[PDB]
């Protein structure tokens, strides 16, 4: 209860299964070619006009 | 974005409320209009209805969140007086995480939310507190 | 700002949209690309001359033969693209998935 | 070395060593019929280096020293136990197909590099094409799960897609109850042991399966069994022949530069060998692969680079 | 910190280098430059199946030279260099002697500080 | 019909007595056996247990101890003939001090 | 292709390289990325695989619009004042749009959607001259023109760079996309000291390109590609193994071996600027990015994978490949701890 | 000093060009004679310490410590066969190897002149005791051990760095005479508790504390007893050494800000000597027996008083040696059967009738024997926390009384009660166990005669 | 001698080890002599 | 020889296109080792002409 399986949970679990699922849903982009223009296009939007780094 | 940031932190804290919550409100509904963009345009949800479901609930969860982080802030500072102390907002990012995890409907995963989401609004106002330049100096 | 700068930064914009977002085939996109080209040697000729700027007058000239190698590099892709295929689709690309 | 790109380049060419010698011919038949007698009779009719067949022990005959190392290294084949029990729980079937494919390849590559190494052109048998055969036949005989079939065609898929095939075929059918009595002179009751039925699907899948699939590449010259010594019959319809279909028209120099380049470092061969699915019949212990390798370096000949290696020789180590 | 007077362009050994002690024999770096050419000569038998510790020993001599030589030449532009950042900073001072004032160096006779009893 | 392996029943129990009734507690060589008794009895002890013992026993004492026992001795008897107290407190001089006054 | 036409190409990508670094002028430096771009093409499909068509695919077209971006923000700088001089900029627009072309030409996290595609589907040999030059041709360039950059866009850059090349891989079993992952790290690594000492990032770039020549070249010393490849490795060769796992743990940055140099003198003129949660950040993603680096280690070199006979037929030949220059490199790149002060080699 | 790291590197090459049958010999031996010549090392006197260059310095701290390390390798060099034996040549010259180099970090960690060599050798102590413990590791999940391990001491330890570099930029140079010379007391601001946690956070992962003592079980019970040994005494004892190196700046804060950590280590003193009294697999008892007497070194760090300090390190030294010797006798017990468990093998009083004196003695030292340096490290700390308050002293009795009780239990599960006689393959009572033992415990008499040495520089 | 008709090389050639030992030797020398201008530089000088 | 071993399912966990398979990723299967997709399909057989009375 308070050692091995609870300690076990707070510490390792959580960042691990966190960075697992980062993993998960970043580099499972599937291979198209429009996503990824289309991501450079909402970058340069992004930005450009609403965090503005010209002004 | 920079300008309403900056709204933000010229309202003082201070009780000037509920403009509070509304600059927070606008915050977080520009966070989710980022991460709304990403998830718009790098899934395809086939179709665009779904397209603007995912949206609308993105930045309404986003909101959610600066809306009640906003109101328990306001609400520490009314009630226990306490303008400067990291301990405040350690309770209102918990209270915003686990207001995350009742919209995600999830309760160990609110949990960590309130202890992330807290941990975060600590510093931010820990540093902000005593001075901490943010991205840079940038002199040498 | 001699305004029909204005509009070919514009249009320059919305060539570069149109390089990026493409639903159907790749040649398209390409001569987007060149579409691209064009404004830039059309802004660059016009600001030499203008400014009397006779000694490095090279550059419009000389952007365009290297971008155009450039897009029959492109063509030459394409065509292996297209060779190996029936088609030329942004689909039937989504192999070496990620 | 006299090889890369330096003696690529000063070097003559790659195709000056050329024509109508410098051939691969290939003679194909059954198990105990189609053998070495004809492959030996057109190496000295034709005037023709030879290859015999793809031994068990081959990779130990063709380097090291020419004494064969015993089955703990070469093995764990066992033909004799094939041929005893072909239906192993053991596992004796596919670890020794998987060999001899390994055996089959280093032979091909010995011998295309000794055909673009100054010639002069070779014969082969029982070559990579019989040893799918085998397998198919193997596995109309009920003897290997299907997907360990799937396994030796994907490492088909992998290997024979890259080389060039023969010129020639050189195709012999003999009768099933002539290989039963060739088999019965020949006498080894291990071998004797063997079975009939297995024999016929080798033979109904080597005629209905390799020769469609030669279709004029490789050029199939199909005989009778006593079609056969009748060495001037044979040379004279190799004579005969005119070296249309295959890619041997088209190369031309680039493509045979690329395969002297690379039949030699024969570890850039033998690379696609192990894929792995971990096929359980042919993996091995992280122990016994311990000792195994462990006791390949106590040998005095395979211990590290014999051209360097003390008590052979060379005299050498600059002092 | 940039160039400083690249007028005089890159010049892997300049003019004032030898105007600077030059580093000697045994000294400790180039030792450390000459036992990792020993270890890389032995490594590079190690890597084909030619044994260890024999039938490289041109190898092993060439490679020694040859970091020693590099390093060499290295620790001279090391020495060049940290010559001249002193110079300029040397200099520096000497340019505003008025910008760097002499702090007050009070005697412990007359500083005051804080105790923080700890018990 | 499958196994997944092809080694050994591994391990094997392997008992080292019974091939050298006289060996000490390492491997089947029994020469060198004797020659690492003889190494780690005779440098491990003879020469390194009782000659750091020794060297310990006695050496020149840390914080100058007997040195400090001799020098207390010393100031105690100057202080007690000289009639004014032993340990004289506010060890710094407080006529050389400066207070910053309030 | 022939021999000679290989030394011709090669020849070429050295002098576009030397035309990037060489020029005052600019045209002469967007000549040299185009050249760098048509002579490194035909590295790439050596082969003749569909799957090098479509990364070289790719590659044109990221490579063709970040060279077209940055000829746009060229001549943005003379709309406004106007020489052809590589100096500091003169808008904030210009200087902005450069940064994000030399972002697409390297490879930030925004922009890193190409590298592990086209890294997979070709031969080694056209990787490893990729990254390699790719990365040494637009630092020149940032190096020359730094003092007119905006500080969020290169901070945004490098943490993302870093973090996102930390967070991919952790799925990701194919090696090329491990080290392209690498390569984005220490890309952001390289990126985020340029306004403070570019000294450090240079220094960086030197490190990281003999890293990578000694990363691929172990893995030229046999046709590998996956990790079930390295175990097979394991039971032919005992030297490749602890070769690779001293090559591996000097990429994840340990303090007795050479990769940890980098990072701490990076960490140090940080921290001379009152920069604490970007060098706290950047080095907890610097714990996380080698955990996939940790777990190669732990497949393939320190336990023992079952391995496949055949390994017994591969046993007679000897290796008997050619490395460009495998062992120098090696050692030279891991026991370079104590040549800290060879940090002033660079001026 | 610099004649202690040179014939270590001299060390290194002679298991390489040594044959077969003879490496073993040579080291062991030799590293032996190593042992003499750091013995000769005690010339510390009065004012200051023993410090001879840019490049070394030795304290009375760091004197014991260092001639524990130097000492405890060649006891270990001789304990790790039986299980390399049947093992190949090279590997295993690669293995000694591996403990040399280890060694001669751990003696570049001991005299670091500032504390950023200090850091850059403590993470080199930490690289190779990875991969000793991952390949020969025997047990299943030494995979899931040295990964815990690398990834808490390094994101515990990692932003010690940055701020030992601000400490740098901020007052002059970090070498350890100057930052004693130059203290000064930084107040209570944010950020200076921020520092503070970092420091004494990256060591607390290094002791363990409680809070993440999870790696430390995992790293004894899937571990070769080599790696064992040297963690355990080596290791621990080395983050605490680098705590008392650091605590001597940042004095004015730690009264408002030690408070939980005392707390935590008290109350995890508690609950580790609770769940230790009622495991199973024998090894891992030790383990949490290290846990339940670093978290009696913590406190005694945290309370600044020179008997604390004094008690601390004499706890170290002892503890050290005990849970050392203690290793030892586990790993004799799972050679005679190979279960690592605890109520299988059963009996041992027949059979093996002085290895008991060796149990015997181990459960004593753990258990406070009477004029050992285990008691007298204890019962200082107890001294010294009873004046910080008056009413902490329960807990220190009921961990004294947890202690002798698991102790005792430890002996009587094992070497007490019945043989199970059905076990019938254990060898008769090596010599080389009984010499490993001499080797341990009479230096820890000796110790126990003059302990005027293992008391620190607050002597 | 041994071998199944196949000396790769291992009979020692005497071109290239003889250069790499005449190039060591030369790179010897020429650093002895740079070294010892550089210190009758430096004596030159101060 | 008493050590544990990883082995083959352990291989196999350690293998495939992916590590983690999820509720989609599964699909993604694993590329081929030759670096090399098979010769597919379109039109082998080239082109034909018909020169009727035209
Ligand atoms: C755990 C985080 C430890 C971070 C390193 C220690 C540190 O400097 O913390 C202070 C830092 C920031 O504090 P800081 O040091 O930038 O505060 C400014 C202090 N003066 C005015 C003296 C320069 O804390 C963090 O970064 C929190 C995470
Ligand atoms: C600040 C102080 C931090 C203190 C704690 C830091 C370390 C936390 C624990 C690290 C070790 C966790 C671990 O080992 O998790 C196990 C898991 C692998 O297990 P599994 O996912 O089941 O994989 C199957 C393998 N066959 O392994 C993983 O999932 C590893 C995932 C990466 C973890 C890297 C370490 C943390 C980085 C945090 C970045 C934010």
């Amino acid at each position: 209860l308070l050692d091995l399986i609870w300690l076990e949970t707070i510490l390792p679990k959580t960042i691990s299964l966190a960075q697992m699922k980062m993993s998960t849903t970043i580099t499972s982009q599937k291979g198209l070619i429009k996503l990824y223009f289309l991501s450079f296009l909402i970058t340069i939007l992004i930005s450009t006009t609403l965090l503005n780094f010209h002004e | 974005a920079k300008t309403l940031l900056h709204q933000y932190w010229d309202i003082p804290e201070g009780t000037e409320c509920h403009r509070k919550t509304y600059a927070a409100t606008s915050i977080g509904g520009a966070s989710g209009l980022v991460v709304s963009a990403y998830s718009v345009a790098l899934k395809t949800p086939t179709s665009f209805l779904e397209g603007v479901a995912r949206t609308g609930r993105y930045t309404f969860t986003a909101a959610a969140i600066g809306a009640i982080f906003g109101l328990t802030s306001c609400i520490s500072a009314q009630v226990r007086e306490k303008p400067d102390d990291p301990l405040n907002y350690l309770i209102g990012g918990c209270a915003g995480g686990l207001t995350l995890g009742a919209r995600t409907r999830s309760y160990g995963i609110g949990a960590a939310a309130c202890a992330y989401m807290g941990l975060t609004a600590a510093l931010v106002k820990m540093g902000q507190l005593e001075g901490w330049k943010v991205f840079a100096e940038p002199k040498v | 700002m001699s305004l029909v700068y204005m509009n070919i930064m514009m249009a320059f914009t919305v060539s570069l949209t149109g390089l990026l977002m493409y639903r159907s085939h790749l040649m398209s996109s390409l001569l987007c690309l060149e579409g691209m080209m064009l404004s830039l040697f059309i802004l660059a000729t016009l600001m030499i001359l203008n400014s009397h700027f006779t000694l490095a007058s090279m550059m419009p000239i000389i952007l365009l033969v290297f971008a155009a190698c450039e897009a029959a590099l492109g063509l030459s892709l394409l065509v292996m693209v297209s060779n190996t295929y029936g088609t030329d689709y942004v689909q039937n690309l989504n192999l070496l998935q990620c | 070395l006299q090889y890369g790109p330096l003696a690529y380049i000063l070097g003559e060419k790659t195709t000056k060593k050329m024509t109508e010698n410098s051939k691969l011919i290939t003679v194909d038949g059954n198990i105990c019929s189609g053998k070495s007698k004809l492959a030996k009779e057109v190496a000295e009719k034709l005037g023709l280096k030879h290859f015999p067949e793809a031994g068990i022990h081959y990779a130990d005959s063709t380097t090291g020293d020419g004494k064969p190392l015993p089955v703990r290294f070469s093995g764990n084949c066992s033909l004799e136990k094939f041929y005893d029990d072909p239906k192993s729980n053991d596992g004796n079937s596919y670890r020794l197909q998987a060999w001899l494919y390994a055996s089959r390849l280093l032979q091909y590559a010995d011998a295309l590099e000794h055909l673009l190494s100054t010639g002069q052109g070779v014969v082969l048998e029982r070559s990579i094409y019989s040893d799918f055969v085998f397998l198919e036949a193997m596995y109309r005989q009920g003897f290997i799960r299907k997907q360990c079939v799937d396994h030796y065609n994907q490492v088909k898929k992998v290997t024979v897609c890259e080389y060039l095939p023969p010129h020639v075929v050189i195709y012999v059918d003999v009768p099933v109850s002539e290989v039963q009595s060739r088999i019965q002179k020949k006498g080894n009751p291990h071998e004797m042991k063997i079975t009939s039925a297995y024999l016929q699907d080798i033979e109904n899948v080597y005629k209905g399966t390799f020769l469609p699939e030669m279709s004029e590449k490789c050029e199939v010259l199909q005989y009778s069994a006593w079609e056969a010594e009748d060495a001037e019959k044979v040379v004279e319809d190799i004579q005969y022949l005119k070296y249309d279909k295959g890619p041997w028209l088209d190369q031309d120099d680039r493509k045979l530069h690329n395969l002297r380049m690379l039949v030699q470092d024969k570890l850039e061969v033998l690379n696609y060998t192990s894929i792995p699915v971990f096929l359980p019949e042919v993996t091995i212990g992280a122990h016994q692969s311990d000792r195994v390798f462990q006791e390949f370096t106590e040998l005095p000949g395979r211990k590290y680079r014999a051209g360097y290696n003390e008590d052979v020789g060379d005299k050498w180590i600059w002092l | 910190m940039t160039g400083r007077q690249a007028r005089a362009p890159l010049q892997f050994l300049p003019d004032e280098a030898r105007s600077l002690p030059p580093p000697k024999l045994t000294d400790p770096r180039l030792a450390y430059i000459g036992f990792l050419g020993y270890c890389s000569g032995l490594i590079d038998n190690a890597i084909r199946r030619r044994p260890v510790l024999s039938a490289g020993l041109h190898r092993q001599f060439l490679y020694i030279t040859s970091f020693v030589f590099v390093g060499y030449y290295l620790l001279k532009r090391q020495d060049y260099m940290y010559a001249v950042r002193d110079h300029d900073m040397f200099s520096y001072i000497k340019s505003h002697p008025e910008d760097f004032p002499e702090k007050d160096k009070k005697t412990y006779r007359e500083v005051f500080e804080e105790f923080h009893p700890v018990r | 019909p499958t196994l997944r392996w092809q080694e050994d029943p591994e391990p094997e129990d392997e008992n080292l007595y019974e091939k050298n009734p006289d060996s000490h507690g390492y491997d089947k060589d029994p020469a060198v056996d004797v020659w690492n008794m003889r190494v780690v009895f005779f440098f491990g002890f003879s020469i390194v247990l009782v000659l750091g013992s020794t060297f310990v026993a006695y050496l020149p004492d840390y914080r100058m101890q007997e040195w400090a026992r001799r020098e207390a001795e010393r100031l105690v008897k100057y202080r007690e003939a000289h009639g004014l107290p032993l340990m004289e407190s506010n060890c710094f001089d407080p006529s050389k001090i400066q207070l910053p006054e309030d | 292709m022939n021999p000679i036409i290989l030394i011709i190409i090669l020849m070429t990508v050295m002098l576009g390289t030397i035309i990037v670094m060489i020029s005052t002028h600019w045209l002469l430096i967007w000549i040299g990325f185009e050249m760098n771009m048509l002579a490194i093409i035909p590295i790439m499909m050596k082969k003749h695989n569909p799957r090098a068509t479509e990364a070289s695919t790719k590659y044109f077209l990221t490579q063709s619009t970040a060279s077209m971006l940055l000829m746009m923000a060229i001549i943005i700088n003379l709309m406004f004042s106007g020489q052809w001089t590589v100096m500091k900029l003169f808008n904030p627009m210009a200087s902005m749009l450069m940064t994000m072309a030399l972002a697409m030409k390297l490879g930030m996290a925004p922009f890193h959607f190409w590298v592990p595609e086209v890294t997979q589907g070709i031969p080694l040999s056209s990787g490893l001259i990729l990254l390699t030059w790719q990365k040494l041709a637009p630092m020149s360039v940032l190096y020359q023109i730094l003092p007119s950059i905006n500080l969020d866009l290169i901070l945004t850059l490098s943490i993302l760079s870093i973090t996102i090349g930390g967070w991919g891989g952790l799925n990701q079993t194919q090696l090329r996309k491990i080290m392209a992952y690498s390569s984005i790290a220490h890309m952001g690594w390289m990126t985020a000291v340029l306004l403070y000492n570019p000294t450090m990032t240079l220094l960086n770039l030197i490190i990281y390109i003999i890293m990578t020549s000694t990363m691929f070249t172990l893995f030229m010393a046999n046709s590998t590609t996956t990790t079930l490849s390295l175990s097979h490795t394991w039971n032919k060769a005992p030297i490749m193994t602890i070769l690779v796992l001293i090559t591996l743990l000097s990429m994840g940055g340990l303090p007795p071996l050479s990769g940890f140099m980098p990072k701490w003198m990076i960490i140090q003129e940080m921290t001379k600027n009152d920069s604490i949660i970007l060098p706290t950040l950047m080095a907890i993603t610097a714990l996380l990015n080698l955990y996939f680096y940790m777990r190669l280690t732990y497949s393939t070199a320190l336990t023992m994978f079952p391995s496949t006979n055949n390994m017994k037929m591969k046993w007679q030949f000897p290796t008997t490949k050619r490395m460009t220059l495998l062992p120098t490199m090696t050692v030279l790149s891991t026991m370079l701890l104590p040549l800290t002060p060879i940090l002033s080699i660079l001026e | 000093m610099l004649k202690y790291i040179i014939p270590t590197m001299m060390l290194m090459p002679l298991t390489w060009l040594s044959k077969n049958s003879m490496i073993w010999i040579n080291t062991t031996l030799h590293s032996l004679l190593i042992s003499l010549t750091s013995l000769l090392l005690l010339n510390q006197f009065g004012d200051n310490s023993l410090n001879f260059s840019l490049t070394f310095f030795s304290d009375s701290l760091s004197t014991p410590l260092l001639i524990l390390t130097m000492w405890l390798l060649p006891l270990m060099l001789m304990a790790s066969q039986h299980h390399l034996s049947k093992e190949n040549l090279a590997r295993k010259k690669l293995f000694i190897s591996m403990l040399i180099l280890l060694q001669l970090f751990l003696i570049m960690t001991f005299t670091a002149t500032e504390l950023i060599f200090f850091y850059i050798m403590f993470e080199a102590t930490l690289v190779p005791t990875l991969i000793i413990i991952t390949r020969w590791g025997n047990q299943t999940e030494r995979l899931n051990a040295g990964l815990y391990f690398l990834f808490y001491t390094l994101a515990g330890s990692l932003p010690l760095l940055v701020a030992l570099i601000y400490i740098q930029n901020t007052m002059g140079s970090l070498n350890f005479l100057i930052l004693q010379y130059w203290v000064q007391p930084m107040p209570n601001s944010w950020s200076n508790t921020f520092m503070w946690l970092a420091c004494m956070m990256a060591f607390m992962v290094k002791m363990p504390l409680y809070g993440l003592h999870l790696w430390l079980p995992k790293a004894h019970v899937e571990a070769p007893i080599a790696g064992s040994m040297v963690l355990a005494a080596i290791l621990l004892k080395l983050g605490g050494y680098g705590m008392m190196r650091i605590t001597l700046l940042l004095n004015p804060i730690t009264d408002f800000m030690a408070y939980p950590f005392i707390m935590l280590s008290l109350w995890g003193m508690i609950m580790t000597s609770s769940i230790c009294l009622r495991q199973t697999d024998l090894k891992s008892l030790i383990a949490y027996s290290s846990v339940s007497h670093m978290a009696l070194v913590i406190v005694a760090i945290l309370i600044q008083t020179p008997w604390s300090y004094m008690g601390a390190t004499a706890l170290m030294i002892a503890h050290g040696l005990t849970s050392s010797m203690l290793f030892c006798l586990a790993n004799s017990n799972y050679e005679r059967v190979h279960s690592r468990t605890m109520i299988l093998a059963r009996g041992l009083q027949t059979l093996l009738p002085l290895m008991a004196a060796w149990w015997l003695l181990a459960s004593l030292t753990n258990l406070a024997l009477p004029p050992s340096i285990n008691l007298i490290g204890e019962l200082f700390v107890v001294m010294s926390t009873f004046s910080w308050s008056n009413i902490t002293i329960i807990l220190m009795g009921l961990n004294m009384v947890i202690t002798a009780l698991y102790s005792l239990y430890m002996l009587i599960t094992t070497q007490r009660g019945k043989h199970t006689h059905h076990i019938n393959n254990i060898l008769p009572s090596f010599t080389r166990e009984n010499a490993l033992m001499s080797l341990h415990m009479l230096p820890l008499l000796l110790l126990s005669l003059n302990p005027k040495i293992i008391l620190g520089p607050l002597y | 001698k041994f071998y199944i008709q196949e000396p790769p090389h291992g009979s020692p050639n005497w071109l290239k080890v003889g250069l790499t030992l005449g190039t060591s030797a030369f790179l010897w020398i020429y650093l002895i002599k740079q070294h010892n201008e550089d210190v009758l530089e430096y004596k030159r000088r101060n | 020889a008493r050590q544990w071993q990883p082995d083959v399912e352990w291989a196999e966990q350690y293998g495939g296109a992916v590590m983690y398979p999820t509720k989609e990723t599964a699909h993604w299967k694993p590329p081929p080792w030759n670096d090399v997709d098979p010769p597919k399909d379109t039109l082998v057989s080239n082109l034909t002409l018909n020169f009727g009375p035209q």
